[PDB]
């Protein structure tokens, strides 16, 4: 380091060779590295006081693999491992990217959405609606079963919710009026307001359904219903035939 | 699990300069180096 | 309404990955380049729209 | 029993064989009824549907017609002789919603279709065979289609007899409008047909082997298919039937990893109550739709690639890899193309799948897996292209090395540093150092002189000294295990040479580095392995 | 630790002593090293060579 007037740790944005606390916790950082490097570190310190320093030697030298470091490179903008900044620089994308399970690539992606206020300035980045399925789809390849299980209840627990919603804001009935959740449930005879976790079968909702809908015919909760077909012997029965 | 390494640099030696002739034969100063010589090994074990 | 559903889903993975933004927080050259509603989108359901 | 597993069949033996393998008052007629074949060889009416399925005799209109196979005998218009054919199905594409029941019948010469519907729609619909390809139509189902009803199709033409063997029937494109049209489900289908007393000699083989090994009547299908065209059974499929029973012993591996593992593809046939092995890997849950491998188109795998692909994103989720490792597994398994695409079909996600199968058994990540097998004997090879007799011979190798690596406290990076032929290609300050120290104490005198062993001795102290060795002497043995070796064409004469140069080393500091890495190299190896002076000196 | 900071022979004493050996001895190299290059000059001389 004092051989090379500490080109070798660089600063960020400072003169190098400054003793303050930010490049003591550099030179903290900077030795853990070296000491983690194993044997081989010490040639590799070498080739860092040069600039002989490769992408593809750094991979081998480190155990990472060829393509994620390259990727984390192009992404964090270096193109040279000039001085220890650069390589931290590349070490923190590559730490991100293994902590989400993904490649840098995505997370450049990922960063590289911005809110700008939609206009009134240079512009506002956003993908389209494509480039959103396919981050999707990326960002999603990376779990496992259960955790792509727990996901896909979430989300059909919010697309009911919206459905429902938007159902009852846009589209009325020929001669039902239905202002609420419970109104839906009453009249499609499923309910939507229950968790995922719970199953059952066709036959059996269906029958829930139809039991649903005799009871609330009898009790003359829904108007118009036909006095003669409710006398019949079936119904007649309805304290015993109203249980399986 | 952590672990450290040992770390070794580029280390250079002396050099030679032009010596100088002295006015006695060869055997006295050969006496003469060899008792520096041995003052200083025993320098050097002393500091170890 | 507004739904965007690969959103939520993104936001959901993350949360899942690595709720608090811990695996985030300790790496400031990537979180600098993210702006502040970017963020908080992150954090809470918030569609473009 | 080997004997009767074993023997061929022939159309001019058949019937002295069915006379030899039983008895007198058996004919192959009686094969005709499945409660007899369940009698006599002590299995119930499942297990025996499980062999031979639904036999048809013209049941009701609809009636289902797999169970999920159908079989049944007929009389051959070319003569008065009764043959029997097998048709199995595997449903694709979304078979569950729309479709109650999609059944290929068969009379003799040609083929038909039967299907039933979910939802009424008002439109015709066409059966295809290919992705909507300009020649694709092989038939057409006349509208209007109401749900729950009997339909037929018009004999389908457009297709040949090779590939009514593992050839899709069905492409079902479904005009729900009279301009808009989907594919509403299908499924592949495979059709086997043999004289009476050949089907029957084959029924016994397949069902005697089943008993005795335990595996599943699918399990040994996919297991001969595998193997060979004609479905014969022969040494090599007794040797993977051991093979998967073998694993599945040891690795403690279901029955499906360890047929992959010996060198089967990945069984895709369904049991009407259970789910099919490549449904489990890929399509548990699905992403947003289904992956089946009926496509042949060629995807990208390249990982800088912008616009990745759904089926590469899939493939990734169902192997538990990202897409680096995905690379490296295409690179290493040798199915990869020129500008890195890859056609998906069983065999190459088969293929990747025993790679990543490979990996995990032995505790390995991919990138150590790649490393190991970079040392291993069969590097230079793709595993693709790997004869049926080396696949075990990799893996028993494998086994071994991971076993001896965790008696021997030795980790996978240390072996590779150990045995790695790659080297930096730098001189690092070690060796500036033994340069330094070694120019005073040597001559061009002893360069030149002709005795390797005085200068080995002369060399000793000071490569001692540069690699922590205990003794002079182990250091001179090194040096002469060296010079054996002459790793880069530099005896130790050309080394002392080379040390005598005012750095006039245009391209000699690779030699001189490949030297010292070699030397490293060793001398580390006889320290981890603690050998003895006495050892190495013998 | 507090017997082992008071003790005649601390940090202290080792640290000087072998400070102040230090520098003799890289004087008293140089001083050798001079003496032997004068003798090599005598024989030089002597075996006229």
């Amino acid at each position: 380091l004092v051989i090379s007037g500490f080109a070798v740790l660089g600063a960020k944005n400072q003169p190098a060779g400054q003793h303050n606390i930010d490049t003591l916790f550099s030179l903290y950082r900077f030795h853990q590295w070296i000491n983690g490097l194993g044997n081989p570190g010490s040639d590799t310190l070498d080739m860092l006081r040069q600039q002989t320093l490769t992408a593809d030697r750094l991979a081998s030298v480190m155990g990472l693999d060829i393509s994620m470091v390259t990727q984390a490179m192009v992404s964090a903008g270096v193109n040279q491992l000039q001085c220890w900044q650069d390589i931290n620089t590349v070490l923190q994308w590559i730490d991100v990217a293994s902590a989400l399970h993904t490649m840098p690539s995505v997370i450049r992606t990922l960063v590289n959405i911005r809110y700008v206020t939609a206009l009134n300035k240079a512009e506002s980045n956003l993908p389209s609606w494509d480039e959103w399925q396919t981050l999707a789809e990326n960002m999603e390849a990376g779990l496992s079963t259960q955790q792509a299980q727990t996901l896909a209840d979430y989300t059909a627990e919010r697309l009911s919710s919206v459905l429902c919603n938007w159902f009852l804001a846009n589209i009325q009935p020929e001669g039902v009026s239905l202002h609420s959740r419970d109104d839906l449930y009453s009249y499609f005879l499923i309910d939507n307001q229950v968790s995922s976790a719970i199953k059952t079968t066709r036959l059996a909702e269906a029958i829930a359904g139809i039991q649903l809908y005799i009871n609330r015919a009898l009790n003359r909760i829904e108007p118009n219903a036909r006095a003669d077909v409710s006398t019949r012997q079936f119904f007649t029965d309805w304290t015993v035939n109203n249980r399986y | 699990a952590l672990l450290t390494s040992m770390v070794q640099a580029s280390q250079g030696g002396s050099a030679v300069l032009p010596g100088t002739l002295s006015l006695y034969r060869f055997p006295v100063m050969l006496e003469r180096t060899r008792n520096l010589v041995a003052q200083l090994t025993q320098f050097g074990t002393s500091l170890l | 309404t507004p739904y965007h559903q690969p959103y939520e889903t993104i936001r959901q993975v993350i949360m899942t990955h690595d709720s608090t933004l811990s695996a985030l927080s300790r790496n400031p050259e990537v979180m600098g380049q993210a702006e502040g509603a970017s963020l908080l989108a992150i954090l809470a359901n918030i569609s473009p729209e | 029993l080997y004997n009767i597993l074993t023997e061929e069949i022939t159309e001019k033996n058949a019937d002295a064989l069915f006379a030899q393998n039983f008895s007198e008052n058996i004919t192959p007629e009686n094969f005709a009824s499945q409660s007899w074949i369940a009698k006599y060889y002590g299995l119930e009416l499942s297990e025996v549907q499980k062999y031979l399925g639904m036999l048809q005799n013209g049941y009701s209109d609809s009636t289902s017609a797999y169970v999920d196979n159908i079989s049944t005998g007929l009389v051959v218009n070319n003569e008065s002789k009764l043959e029997a054919y097998k048709i199995t199905r595997v449903k694709t594409d979304d078979y569950d919603k729309n479709i109650n029941y999609f059944d290929l019948m068969y009379e003799g010469n040609n083929q038909f279709f039967i299907r039933a519907n979910f939802k009424v729609s008002r439109e015709f619909g066409a059966t295809l065979r290919k992705n909507a390809g300009p020649s694709g139509i092989v038939g057409s189902l006349s509208g209007p289609l109401i749900a729950n009803t009997n339909f037929k199709s018009n004999y389908l033409s457009n297709i040949s007899d090779s590939e009514y063997k593992n050839g899709v029937k069905i492409y079902a494109y479904r005009y729900t409008s009279s301009t808009s049209a989907t594919n509403q489900g299908g499924g592949i289908f495979t059709f086997e047909s043999y004289p009476l007393t050949i089907f029957a000699l084959k029924l016994n083989k397949a069902i005697r082997l089943c008993l005795t090994s335990g595996l599943s009547p699918n399990e040994l299908q996919t297991i001969v298919r595998s193997d060979n065209a004609q479905g014969i059974i022969n040494d090599s499929v007794l040797t993977k039937v051991f093979y998967t029973l073998f694993y599945s012993h040891r690795y403690a591996l279901s029955f499906d990893d360890a047929q992959v593992l010996n060198g089967s593809v990945i069984n895709q046939y369904a049991d009407d109550d259970s789910v099919s092995h490549f449904n489990r890997l890929f399509n548990t849950p699905p992403l947003k739709g289904k992956i089946f491998e009926a496509d042949g188109n060629t995807v990208s795998i390249d990982p800088d690639e912008e616009q990745s692909t759904f089926a590469r994103s899939a493939l990734m989720r169902g192997l538990g890899v990202n897409s680096g490792e995905l690379y490296q597994l295409g690179k290493l398994a040798g199915v990869l193309d020129a500008q890195n695409t890859i056609t998906l079909s069983v065999f190459v996600i088969s293929s990747l799948y025993r790679l990543t199968l490979l990996a995990r058994v032995h505790q390995l990540t991919v990138n150590e897996l790649c490393m190991l097998y970079g040392l291993s004997p069969f590097n230079g090879k793709t595993t693709a292209s790997l004869s049926s007799g080396e696949l075990p011979r990799l893996v028993i190798w494998l086994y071994q090395v991971t076993q001896w690596l965790t008696e021997a406290e030795i980790t996978t990076e240390a072996i590779w540093l150990l045995c790695t032929p790659e080297f930096s290609g730098n001189i690092s300050p070690e060796i500036s150092n033994l340069l330094n120290n070694l120019r005073p104490s040597i001559s061009e005198d002893m360069a030149q002189s002709h005795n390797r062993e005085l200068q080995a001795e002369i060399l000793a102290p000071f490569i001692a000294a540069t690699l922590h060795l205990a003794s002079p002497d182990m250091a001179r043995y090194i040096l002469l295990w060296t010079d054996n070796l002459r790793p880069g064409g530099l005896d130790i004469a050309g080394f002392m040479t080379l040390v005598l140069k005012e750095s006039l080393n245009a391209n000699e500091t690779t030699q001189l580095v490949q030297f010292c890495h070699v030397m490293a190299q060793l001398s580390l190896s006889v320290q981890t392995l603690r050998l003895s002076e006495a050892e190495l000196s013998v | 630790l507090e017997l082992l900071q008071r003790k005649f022979t601390n940090k202290a004493l080792y640290s000087w002593m072998r400070g102040k050996l230090s520098a003799i001895y890289y004087q008293f190299f140089d001083l050798t090293q001079s003496f032997c290059l004068m003798a090599q000059e005598a024989l030089r001389r002597e075996l006229t060579d």
